[PDB]
């Protein structure tokens, strides 16, 4: 009864559930798990899809069984849902099959969208210039917008909605690479419900510069056709055509628990997961932060060193604008160091560190972690105020807190990681002890002035460059 | 008093071992280790004004001690699995190869709390139930629901072979 009665009690939680669907051999536990997931709220349970799906595929029958009913329930009740589904079911798989198609049993209109975006990123790799390529872009995009409002939507945004109208001339493509991604601004009218709601009705059509967003919202506002209605809202997306974005999904993940670990605890680190969009194994896309720009491109359209940007973009170090983006470098920077090394993020330089308006820092390839085979530069410890500055003692101070909060929720972590390297043959999971690399990198047996003396050996290490 | 012996046969992993443990025990138990080979347990209860004693034949190879001095019989099926409902038809011809002819069947849905995942319909059962000569009912063997009540139904139905 003393299983029993832990599954009864207010301790079971999402996260449970799943550890022992998992690792439980219990075919009673397994069944009366996948039973016991209906009484979750949505919103809990949809954090960890991607390994429920991924155990569906590549465990044994009984588990899969048991999650199943509780699946094609959602499935039934959202096509946002089963779109979902139905892509990472694809990815994730190279019995799958049988599922997929099951829910795919429609969704053509959305599918043909996709469909659409990704066969526009592939004509663009015949051309050998970023410039080039935007051209193009912008003309196929004004195509779509011939095809109408169309009853089909971003998985990625937020809420339910329908799409209306694509702003062609805003678009911009980021590099002249062979499959290079682009960006994109979709118009949407918000929804109470998809499922139940009339695709709106067209709405007849009578320059793009480095700006802020909200004077990006106002110059597609005025031009556009359905700009009036109080329903309209601008999303925006990156499609990669040719880039795996299963590992994106799963440092997101990674990214999004240890957020809530450090928000559930009460250190005042700061970072930010950007949501991850998984349609093939070779496609994906992702919503983007706005405000934001490269270090490297700040550096070149200033030519000044980060601190002086700093001082130019907010005031000298005696204002309040200047200390507080101070701040927010300096959580920002210890939340992103803790998470390179957990997670050992490697290929960092300024080209992948975006800096935005309000002085935070944000990495963004995460290729090349754990398996696979953090710097902190002086022109980034110029802008702390120095090493003998109190703001970079400061920042020490937080790594130490974060590492400790960290340590306190493990568990959560490795889980997600643990579960994923299933069956998989991603390159983060190439070694014979990714999960157990990871563990040992909580350092959980050390003492908290041992991880003081780690945490300085840390800073000392990023520093020789 | 009186002595009624009844057995209960069903495809593993049903539940007989918890019916039996939550009858005649009170107790209940997720972890599971397998029984090996065979139990009875006994509990006394009274049925129209008479002090009775039930015996319960918990079940490899099927050998003919069950079946044997049973007056009665619940074939119990997991109503969250459908298999386990489709061979209830070869549960009865094992049953009438090995049993007294005029032997007491009650049909039972167990884990009725798997509302859920339920891919047995009551009313699918209850038609074949009275479409045959089986008595039916569903039960929950984890929470005691129903487990009390089943074996005082098939006991009081027993002894009114006066
Ligand atoms: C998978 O790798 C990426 C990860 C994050 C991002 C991103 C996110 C979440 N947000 C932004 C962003 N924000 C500005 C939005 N518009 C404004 C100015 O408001 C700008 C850029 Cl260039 N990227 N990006 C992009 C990419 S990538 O398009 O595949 N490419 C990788 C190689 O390095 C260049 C970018
Ligand atoms: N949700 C739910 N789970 C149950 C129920 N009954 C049993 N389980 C689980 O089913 C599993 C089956 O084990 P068991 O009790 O031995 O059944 P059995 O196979 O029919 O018993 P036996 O005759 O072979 S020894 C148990 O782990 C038990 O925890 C139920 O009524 N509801």
């Amino acid at each position: 009864s003393w299983l029993l009665r832990l599954f009864e009690s207010k301790l079971f939680d999402i996260s449970m559930a799943i550890s022992y669907l998992y690792n439980s051999k219990e075919p009673g536990v397994q069944a009366y798990i996948g039973n016991r997931l209906f009484c979750f709220r949505n919103e809990d349970v949809d954090f960890y899809l991607p390994q429920l799906l991924n155990m569906y595929i590549h465990m044994d029958e009984d588990v899969g069984d048991a999650i199943k009913p509780y699946i094609v329930h959602r499935c039934r009740q959202s096509i946002n849902f089963s779109l979902q589904c139905a892509l990472l079911l694809g990815a994730y798989s190279s019995r799958g099959t049988k599922l997929r198609k099951l829910i795919l049993s429609r969704l053509a209109p959305e599918r043909e969208f996709i469909k659409s975006l990704m066969a526009i990123g592939k004509r663009l790799a015949t051309l050998p210039t970023k410039e080039q390529k935007t051209q193009r872009l912008i003309s196929e995009l004004s195509l779509l917008n011939h095809k109408l409002p169309a009853r089909v939507w971003l998985p990625t945004a937020g809420f339910d909605h329908h799409v209306v109208r694509v702003p062609h001339t805003q678009a911009v493509v980021l590099n002249s690479k062979d499959k290079a991604p682009y960006l994109i601004y979709v118009e949407v009218l918000e929804c109470e419900n998809f499922d139940t709601t009339s695709v709106p009705a067209r709405i007849p059509e009578n320059v793009a510069l480095k700006e802020p967003w909200q004077e990006k919202v106002r110059r597609i506002r005025e031009g556009s056709p359905y700009g009036h209605l109080p329903n309209w809202r601008l999303l925006s997306v990156i499609v990669k055509c040719g880039d795996d974005l299963r590992q994106e999904l799963l440092a997101f993940q990674v990214l999004k628990q240890l957020q809530s670990i450090w928000e559930q605890e009460r250190v005042p680190l700061w970072i930010k997961p950007y949501k991850i969009l998984v349609i093939s194994a070779d496609s994906g896309m992702i919503e983007p932060v706005v405000n934001a720009v490269s270090i490297h491109q700040v550096k070149k359209q200033s030519q000044l060193s980060l601190l002086d940007y700093f001082l130019q973009e907010h005031g000298s170090y005696t204002t309040e604008a200047f200390l507080s983006a101070q701040r927010n470098f300096v959580q920002s920077c210890a939340g992103y160091c803790l998470v390179c090394y957990l997670l050992q993020v490697k290929d960092r330089h300024n080209g992948n560190i975006l800096l935005d308006a309000e002085g935070h820092i944000i990495h963004i390839d995460f290729g090349f972690i754990l398996s696979s085979s953090f710097k902190l530069t002086t022109e980034f410890v110029d802008v702390m105020g120095g090493l003998d500055g109190d703001m970079f003692n400061y920042y020490k101070m937080l790594m130490l807190q974060g590492l400790i909060a960290a340590r306190k929720h493990m568990d959560k972590v490795v889980q997600i990681v643990e579960i994923m390297q299933q069956g998989s043959q991603l390159p983060c999971f190439h070694g014979s002890s990714t999960i157990r690399n990871l563990k040992e990198r909580f350092h959980m047996s050390m003492t908290e002035e041992q991880l003081q003396l780690l945490v300085e050996q840390m800073v000392d290490g990023s520093m020789r460059s | 008093d009186y002595l009624f012996k009844v057995v209960l046969i069903g495809d593993s992993g049903v539940g007989k071992s918890n019916l039996l443990s939550r009858f005649t025990r009170n107790e209940f138990n997720l972890e599971s280790k397998s029984t090996i080979g065979v139990e009875f347990a006994t509990r006394s209860i009274q049925v129209d004004g008479k002090t009775i004693k039930a015996q319960i034949w918990d079940t490899r190879a099927i050998t003919s001690a069950y079946y044997r001095g049973a007056v009665g019989a619940l074939l119990v099926y997991d109503i969250a699995k459908h298999l386990t409902y489709e061979n209830v038809e070869r549960w009865l011809k094992e049953l009438r190869d090995h049993a007294d002819s005029n032997i007491v069947i009650m049909l039972v849905g167990n884990k009725s709390d798997l509302r859920h995942l339920r891919a047995v319909p009551t009313d699918e059962a209850r038609a074949f139930a009275e479409k045959n000569g089986l008595s039916f009912i569903e039960t929950s063997a984890l929470d005691s629901t129903n487990v009390e009540a089943a074996f005082q139904t098939i006991l009081t139905e027993i002894y009114r072979i006066v």
